């Protein structure tokens, strides 16, 4: 237990890391979290948006 | 049938063709829901509700 003040340093940067690539799993209001579905899915006019 | 009796026909194991039917000029309203009708071709879906 005395390494913490060391090993919290690790802890926040591998958490930080992990929620940045969580976020990939987001619609965030579109109709599919993953880019090739929408790609192969809806014509080149109204994809963007 | 009618509104309150609608039937509901199970599709599947289909080489689907939808060419056939985008080509056909019969059809007044022609309207889909988050998927374009030219791209219905290479799409694979596991079951299809009429």
């Amino acid at each position: 237990s005395a390494l913490g003040k060391l090993q919290d340093v690790v802890n926040q940067n591998a958490q930080a890391l992990n929620t940045l690539v969580k976020q990939l799993s987001s619609n965030f209001g579109a109709i599919s979290s993953v880019l090739n579905d929408i790609l192969s899915r809806l014509d080149p006019p109204e994809a963007e948006v | 049938a009618s509104v309150y009796a609608w039937n509901r026909k199970r599709i599947s194991n289909c080489v689907a063709d939808y060419s056939v039917l985008y080509n056909s000029a019969s059809f007044s309203t022609f309207k889909c829901y988050g998927v374009s009708p030219t791209k219905l071709n290479d799409l694979c879906f596991t079951n299809v509700y009429a």
